[PDB]
């Protein structure tokens, strides 16, 4: 039997007992807040085969291993995670293994372990085989490996089959029991059951009998009558992005938990709880939604006056969300690949009023996922008025294709800090595009943090002339030439030994230790035939020293607009 | 004595060790002068032993991209400022781009006085403002500081600014080791706290402070030793004084030490940890080693990672009823 | 006092014991209600000092 719409096994174990006939959990399933261990082994389910959403487990008591609970669990579809992350198995005082020998395979999200008193063997797993995105992974806070010693079948000959990842060849498995059977290379992505017996290709996690689509435990697209189809046929709707079921049970199902209308709405081949925005169910009904006929923008409201957004569920709250009509905060701290998500969930986001604030939202290094954001409206601003506030973010290589990307702030000044690879050019640009420049000040864009370790676009220098000695050089370059020669023009020379031309431009960050750029500042000469020049002295009758050289106009006023010139990187050695 | 420095030009920029041995003996100074250090060794000892004997100046202070100078105190003996020549706007005192400046003289000790130039402190990211305005205090003319003088923001905005006090409830000094034991600093959220980080080293003489000595990296002055976060319990009153223990202390020997509070930064750096005063305290008569303080950011962007996951489940696992 | 993090699990623990806690039961398929219809808790244990009372409403009978 299903299950659903969610399970949350909570201060008893006899609830467990929801658990003996429904094989597929339609839905969430929570198991937390116990304290028994008398029972802990007075239940188990090997009906279990199959999850959608997500599985939590957090506070619970008397459990040593999940597998004697569930012998047959192998799909994990992930159509909803809990904050980034499909399995979480938080705060546990007994657990002392993970189980689930036939989990065979992950859709979505990643795996979050942590604060567990007694749990090891979660390295012995080969996650690229059962889970794709290992990297988004957090398994750090568990207890260390070392102290169990985390062995399996081959302590005496080696059972266990073996796999190699990041460089390290060795067994792959779960228990002392049961091992991680992997796939043979026969079929590779293929399903296959014991004995490598490869199952049907729309196979997934395992399966009874090879090439078999009716003996199949779990199905890669979707269910019907049992048959593993990798496609919902017609007359028929997609259900949990994971099951294709009939139509009128779409209207049998109930939404009063969120939201009191005439139950879910069918559009493009699903049982959505309500179409994407630009649809109505003209006449309430619960089979169509045709296009509304006006904007018709999904409004997005605030719980709390900002959605501070630093997960993947709090942009599934915004999958739909339009039009957010509250504040914004970002606060991303790792992540890879949601960027991609986050153009599904955020990439139709064309309004967000409020303040925009970016707090050290390193896993962001381009904002173009956004893809439809055109105007923050920053009609309610943080203290200054900042509309949009960037501050202590990471690389952030780049905001957007300003080429053809279209953005306009209303109200509230810009502000920008502590952007190492996004040089102020990017910013310039952005205001430029937003006609805003007349309204910010001079400490709010600083340059000397924006763009620290940024190398893009500046003006060149060629070097005149060298002349180079056993310890010495006399070298002048050429006067720079800016359009107001009135500006302080000063120059700086860069330089350091390079045995190796792999040599870069100075980054900030080198200020202190080896292989740092020394820097020596110089005013040009007064006379306007001179041109500027150095006399070095720590240099080698035989060493290839890289330097070059750093102008920038220093406008009377501080940072008018700083157009700085930049110097190729010249190896010079020594007669 | 009296030595004054008659220059050409009236404004003698220095940014190089041996223009400071053309003002080696200067005290008077006859003009003003310009500071654009960034690098070097032997800043700190050559300075003092060259500018040291600065009894005043008679024009104005400017001090722009000094980067590997981290205080001030190599000007010991100067104590006022004519203010006769001034950089653009009546300022005296003017300070740009100073990346490690971490603290001025002292406002204990080293009195300042300030005829007609102004302040001036922008991208200061390493210096706090509480120095700002002891120094705002202390120099007098104080009236003279107007707007856009000292922004809040780029002025120690990025170094820990430490607000609250510690103490050492408990302590026992040996010939070779020295037991501590502090309160208990907890602040709302327990769990900001990574832990603490004591500095210590040897100081015959009381007159050393903070930021004494200092490159453009300052693993060169201090010795630092990590502590990790004391055991929290229920019955807050129950969780003992966390303490350390430090080893490998000459006997009968002095050594100046504090505390210092390794805490998270949230939204905005609300999260101001504490620190103690410079201890002073004399020992009883009887593959790099070091680890890199890189690392402590690296334990810092995974802790409110930690953070702000509990503080999510929380947020949707519970359930209040009618 | 201010709770935060095991402590505030801890000291509900503390407060229901054999009563158990209360949560939304899921009546539909889809989304739930709003997530609360208030901020977290924690804007009320953390940032505040919530007392027995707080702690009480969230229990079961
Ligand atoms: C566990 O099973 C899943 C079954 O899909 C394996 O696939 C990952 O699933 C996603 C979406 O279901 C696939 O993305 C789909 O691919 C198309 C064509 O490349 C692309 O346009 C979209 O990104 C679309 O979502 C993804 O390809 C698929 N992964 C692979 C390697 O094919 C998953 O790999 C299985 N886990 C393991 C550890 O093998
Ligand atoms: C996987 O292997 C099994 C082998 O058992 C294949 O079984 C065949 O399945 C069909 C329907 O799924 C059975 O038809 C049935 O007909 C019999 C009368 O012959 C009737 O009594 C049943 O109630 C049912 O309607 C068929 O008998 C069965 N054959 C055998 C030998 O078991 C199954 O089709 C394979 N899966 C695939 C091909 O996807
Ligand atoms: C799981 O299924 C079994 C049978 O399929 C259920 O047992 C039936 O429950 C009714 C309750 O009204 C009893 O009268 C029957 O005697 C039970 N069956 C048998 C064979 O005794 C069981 O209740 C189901 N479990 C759940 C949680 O629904
Ligand atoms: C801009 O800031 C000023 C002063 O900080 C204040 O009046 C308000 O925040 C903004 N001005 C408006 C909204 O007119
Ligand atoms: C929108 O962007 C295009 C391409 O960058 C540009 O030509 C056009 O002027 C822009 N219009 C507005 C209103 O920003
Ligand atoms: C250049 O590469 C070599 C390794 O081949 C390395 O040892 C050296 O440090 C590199 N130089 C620079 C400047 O990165
Ligand atoms: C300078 O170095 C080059 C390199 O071989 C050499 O040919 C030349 O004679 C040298 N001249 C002087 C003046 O050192
Ligand atoms: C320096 O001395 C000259 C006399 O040669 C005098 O005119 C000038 O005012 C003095 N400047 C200062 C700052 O003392
Ligand atoms: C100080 O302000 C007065 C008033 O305008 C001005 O005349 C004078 O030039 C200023 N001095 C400096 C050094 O800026
Ligand atoms: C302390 O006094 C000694 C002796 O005069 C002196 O060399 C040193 O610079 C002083 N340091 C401080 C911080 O006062």
């Amino acid at each position: 039997e299903i299950c659903g719409p969610g399970i949350d096994i909570r201060n008893d174990y006899q609830q467990l007992k929801r658990l003996e006939n429904c094989t597929v959990i339609e839905g969430y399933l929570h198991i937390l807040l116990i304290s028994k261990a008398e029972d802990y082994r007075s239940y188990r389910f090997p009906k279990l085969t199959v999850i959608t959403e997500y599985l939590l487990l957090f506070r619970v008591a008397g459990l040593e291993s999940l597998g004697d609970l569930f012998p047959n669990l192998t799909v994990i579809r992930g159509w909803k995670l809990f904050y980034n992350y499909a399995l979480v198995i938080f705060e546990m005082t007994n657990l002392k293994d993970i189980g689930l020998y036939n989990l065979r395979n992950i859709t979505r999200g990643a795996i979050r372990i942590e604060k567990n008193a007694d749990l090891c063997y979660l390295s012995t797993v080969d996650w690229s085989l059962i889970l794709d995105a290992v990297s988004n992974n957090y398994i750090v806070g568990n207890k260390p490996p070392k102290e169990c010693g985390d062995l399996c079948p081959g302590t005496m000959k080696p059972m266990c089959e073996k796999t190699t990842i990041n460089n390290e060849y060795n067994y792959r498995c779960w228990t002392t029991n049961r091992c991680q059977k992997m796939c043979p290379s026969t079929c590779g992505k293929r399903a296959c059951t014991e004995n490598n017996e490869c199952c049907h290709p729309e196979c997934l996690g395992s399966c009874s009998a090879p090439d078999n689509d009716t003996a199949c435990v779990a199905c890669r697209h979707y269910y019907y009558a049992g048959v593993c189809v990798p496609a919902c046929p017609p007359n028929t709707y997609r259900f949990e992005g994971w099951r294709c079921v009939d139509r009128d049970f779409c209207a049998n199902i109930l939404s009063a938990e969120s939201s009191d209308s005439e139950g879910f709405v069918i559009h493009d081949g699903e049982c959505m709880q309500e179409c994407p925005s630009g649809f109505i169910r003209n006449g309430s009904q619960s089979m169509y939604c045709i296009p509304c006929e006006g904007p018709c923008p999904k409004v997005c409201e605030e719980e709390k006056k900002t959605k501070t957004i630093d997960s993947v569920t709090s942009a599934q709250m915004l999958q739909g969300c339009t039009i957010f009509k509250g504040n914004l905060l970002i606060n991303i701290r790792r992540g890879n690949n949601i960027a991609s998500e986050l153009e599904n969930f955020m990439g139709l986001i064309e309004v967000v009023t409020g303040y925009v604030k970016i707090r050290h939202s390193h896993a962001l290094v381009s904002l173009s996922f956004l893809k439809n954001l055109r105007l923050i409206l920053g009609e309610e601003q943080l203290e200054g008025n900042y509309s949009f506030y960037v501050l202590d973010n990471q690389n952030l290589q780049q905001l957007w294709d300003w080429d053809h990307r279209n953005l306009t702030i209303k109200a509230g000044k810009m502000y920008f800090a502590f952007n190492p690879k996004l040089c102020v050019s990017e910013i310039y640009r952005m205001e430029e595009v937003t006609g805003t420049k007349g309204r910010q000040s001079k400490g709010d864009i600083n340059t000397r943090n924006n763009g620290e370790r940024a190398s893009c676009e500046s003006d060149v220098l060629h070097f005149t002339s060298t002349t180079t000695s056993k310890n010495r050089i006399i070298i002048t370059w050429h006067r720079y030439r800016p359009p107001d020669y009135r500006d302080l023009i000063s120059f700086t020379v860069y330089y350091k030994e390079a045995p190796f031309k792999n040599v870069t431009e100075y980054d900030g960050q080198d200020a202190c230790g080896s292989n740092s750029w020394n820097m020596v500042d110089v005013d040009l000469p007064p006379n306007k035939d001179v041109e500027p020049g150095i006399l070095l002295h720590g240099l080698k009758p035989w060493t290839q020293y890289a330097v070059y050289v750093k102008a920038v106009t220093l406008t009377m006023v501080e940072n008018d607009h700083i157009r700085g010139a930049k110097s190729e990187i010249l190896y010079i050695r020594t007669n | 004595c009296p030595k004054v420095c008659h220059l050409l030009e009236g404004e003698k920029t220095i940014d190089s060790v041996t223009s400071a041995q053309e003002l080696r003996g200067c005290t008077v100074i006859n003009g003003s002068l310009i500071i654009n250090i960034r690098g070097g060794n032997n800043l700190a000892a050559e300075l003092e032993a060259n500018l040291g004997l600065i009894e005043e100046i008679s024009g104005y202070l400017k001090i722009r991209r000094s980067y590997a100078l981290v205080s001030l105190s190599f000007f010991r003996k100067l104590r006022l400022i004519r203010g006769e020549t001034l950089e653009i706007g009546n300022y005296s005192f003017y300070a740009l781009d100073n990346q490690n400046l971490r603290q001025l003289w002292d406002w204990s000790k080293h009195n300042l006085t300030i005829t007609q130039g102004k302040l001036f402190f922008h991208y200061n990211p390493k210096l706090c403002l509480s120095e700002i305005h002891k120094m705002e205090e202390v120099s007098g003319t104080k009236g003279r500081q107007e707007r856009n003088d000292i922004a809040l923001k780029t002025n120690g905005d990025q170094a820990s600014c430490e607000n609250e006090l510690l103490k050492f409830s408990y302590i026992r000094t040996s010939f070779d080791k020295i037991l501590l034991r502090w309160e208990p600093y907890w602040p709302p959220d327990f769990r900001d706290l990574l832990g603490f980080m004591l500095f210590y080293k040897e100081a015959p003489y009381q007159n050393v402070t903070e930021f004494d000595g200092q490159d453009a990296c300052g693993s060169n002055s201090w010795t630092v030793v990590d502590i990790d976060p004391p055991l929290r319990s229920n019955d807050p009153k129950s969780q003992n004084h966390p303490g350390w223990l430090m080893r490998g202390l000459k006997p009968w020997t002095q050594y100046a030490i504090f505390v210092k509070t390794l805490v998270t930064f949230s939204d905005e750096r609300r999260t101001y940890g504490a620190k103690s005063d410079i201890i002073y305290v004399q020992t009883d008569a009887t593959c790099s080693c070091p680890k890199t303080d890189s690392q402590i950011l690296k334990e810092l962007e995974e802790s409110s990672f930690r953070k702000t996951f509990e503080d999510y489940l929380h947020n949707v696992v519970f359930v209040p009823r009618k | 006092e201010t709770l935060c993090g095991a402590e505030l699990v801890d000291a509900l623990q503390f407060v229901c014991g054999d009563r158990g806690f209360y949560f939304n039961k899921p009546t539909g398929y889809g989304s739930s209600s709003r997530r609360a219809p208030q901020t977290g808790i924690v804007d009320e244990c953390c940032f505040r000092s919530c007392d027995l009372r707080r702690l009480e409403m969230y229990c079961a009978p």
